[PDB]
């Protein structure tokens, strides 16, 4: 089986950082690339970005690319992710996800769908 | 009473130090008069004589691993590559939009591995676009947006790109390497060594024997083989390890083969300058395939999994195919003529085993890329030209870079990875270390002078 395992819940200060890590388990943890995705309560899901641990390459939404930051570590199996500059609008439920596996006919980026997700974790904006 | 002390320079006595090693290699190429990318960088000449000198009574540590001299090597490979692209010219133009459709290959309606690729471009050195059109392979191709599509070079947007000058070569060489004055090398001729831990038969050299800097994953080829049984080398601390290194002691024949002819097509972007386009395909079209022996590779596998056995004793061993990913992974990788190959590995992965020959010849269809992700780096890639006709290859395959998923119930299952690029050269170089002289001591004797 496989499964990606997340921090406890954060109600953090308005302006300050939050900082959520995913654990994974089943599968090499360096051969995946890794999201971010965040719901807020009734609305879509928005892209955050995506981390390849396997170069530590980046691409942001350039909507979060002032506000996002990731990181990867082999030794842990684990990602980690920082967002800065809290305000009330962040309030929302993010996850950690990971893509399937690439085969011999797709073309490129054809297997950054979401293939598997963590439980998530709540995020609230609160003094 | 009357002992005495006395000083001896030229002593022959160590310790363990970092060092800035030497280049060594061919003088111009195989020793044929054309430019090649590693040796033709000064390197020293082709020094012939490797000075072997054997130790009586020496046991000597030696940490594979954590040895220094893989990381001036990294350095080294790395640097070569980065000053020999510079003047080239550059991709920069190209990466704007494209508008493309399926191409129609010689004699076919069709062809699914190509698209054929219409671009804009800067004719003139700063002025006068217009036009052009060649044709890429699929995976530096990307698209999604627009009303109507529209299409997209794969690195262009993230990184820089630059293509190889054209008339250097990509092919590797034997190179040495050899310890400035002051420092030696050692080698453990030992035909059993695990890597790390006393070694209790030393010998010692000025330079290393050549060492050929093959670009490979999965598949250690074009490589040394180990002189007694099978080695399996791994890190000690615990059973789950970062990487698996086997070196078989028998190198099983691989042939691979380009089939279609591919001629050229030149677009003027610079001044004294030139892009090098892939044009119209010629021939009956296959994709590029590679060739192994089977009842061959069927003993290589009982051979190795016999010893991962030894220290593994239960009954299953599970190899799997590549887990997954990005392509970079899962295909098996290397470079022969003048491009650089990609295979799907599953066909040749996917036995088992429990515990308690010239036919019958496996066959790997096998995948060609331009654009690369050279050396693993953050931001950069490399172009590759295209080359007139066909290609054929032929290389000796010597190990495999493995490793061990999280266990479960009495099964274990081994697949290809490892991955980092430092583990293709640790793989081959963990014989070698390197380490100071202090010629001075100071003893006790019967011995003064005259004060006279």
């Amino acid at each position: 089986q496989v499964q990606l395992v997340q921090s406890g819940a954060e109600v953090k200060k308005p302006g300050a950082s939050v900082k959520v890590s995913c654990q994974a388990s089943g599968y090499r943890f360096s051969n995946f690339v890794i999201h971010w995705v965040r719901q807020a309560p009734g609305q879509r899901f928005e892209w955050m970005g995506w981390i390849n641990p396997y170069n530590g390459n980046k691409e942001f939404s350039a909507k979060f690319q002032d506000r996002v930051t990731f990181t990867a570590d082999t030794s842990a199996n684990t990602a980690y992710m920082e967002l800065r500059s809290l305000r009330s609008a962040d309030t929302a439920v993010y996850y950690c996800a990971r893509v399937g596996p690439y085969s011999w006919d797709d073309s490129p980026q054809d297997n950054y769908y979401m293939d598997v997700w963590g439980k998530g974790t709540t995020v609230i904006v609160s003094s | 009473e009357n002992l005495w002390v006395t000083v001896y320079y030229g002593v022959p006595v160590w310790k363990e130090a970092k060092t800035t090693l030497f280049c060594a290699s061919d003088a111009k190429a195989y020793e044929k008069e054309v430019h090649n990318i590693w040796a033709t960088h000064a390197c020293v000449p082709t020094d012939p004589n490797p000075q072997e000198m054997v130790l009586k009574n020496v046991t000597e540590n030696f940490n594979m691993w954590k040895n220094d001299m893989v990381d001036q090597m990294h350095e080294d490979v790395i640097s070569l590559w980065d000053q020999s692209l510079k003047p080239c010219v550059k991709l920069t133009p190209l990466c704007c939009t494209l508008n493309c459709t399926n191409a129609t290959a010689s004699n076919s309606s069709i062809i699914e591995g190509m698209k054929n690729c219409s671009f804009n471009i800067t004719t003139e050195l700063r002025c006068k676009r217009e036009k052009k059109n060649a044709l890429f392979y699929k995976l530096d191709i990307v698209q999604l947006d627009g009303n109507s599509s529209q299409y997209r070079l794969i690195n262009c947007d993230t990184s820089v790109i630059t293509q190889v000058c054209p008339k250097l070569s990509f092919d590797p060489i034997p190179i040495h390497y050899c310890a400035p004055a002051g420092y030696a090398i050692l080698k453990c001729n030992n035909k059993t060594f695990t890597g790390t831990g006393p070694c209790n038969n030393v010998s010692t050299v000025q330079c290393t024997h050549g060492i050929k800097p093959v670009l490979s994953t999965q598949l250690l080829l074009n490589g040394s083989l180990a002189e007694g049984e099978i080695i399996i080398r791994s890190e000690n601390i615990t059973k789950n390890v970062k990487t698996i290194i086997v070196h078989l002691n028998e190198s099983v024949k691989i042939e691979c083969t380009r089939p279609n002819n591919k001629t050229r097509t030149s677009i003027r972007i610079g001044p004294g300058q030139a892009f090098y386009a892939t044009g119209q395909v010629i021939g009956d079209i296959r994709e590029a395939y590679c060739n192994i022996n089977e009842s061959k590779w069927n003993e290589t596998l009982q051979r190795v999994s016999k010893k991962l056995k030894e220290y593994f004793p239960h009954k299953n061993i599970t190899f799997q195919p590549s887990s997954g990913g990005d392509l970079e992974i899962t295909t098996h990788s290397f470079n022969c003529g003048g491009e650089f190959f990609y295979c799907n590995t599953s066909s040749l992965f996917n036995r088992t085993y429990m515990a308690n020959n010239s036919t019958r010849t496996i066959t790997i269809h096998c995948r060609i890329k331009q654009i690369i992700n050279m050396w693993q780096e953050v931001g950069r890639a490399m172009y590759a030209p295209p080359i007139a006709g066909n290609i054929t290859c032929i290389s000796n395959i010597t190990g495999l870079l493995l490793t061990r998923d999280y266990g479960k119930n009495n099964t274990e299952t081994f697949r290809p990875g490892g991955g980092n690029m430092k583990d293709n050269w640790r793989s081959e170089l963990y014989k070698y270390k390197v380490v100071k002289i202090e010629p001075l001591g100071v003893a006790p004797t019967r011995c003064k002078r005259r004060v006279v």
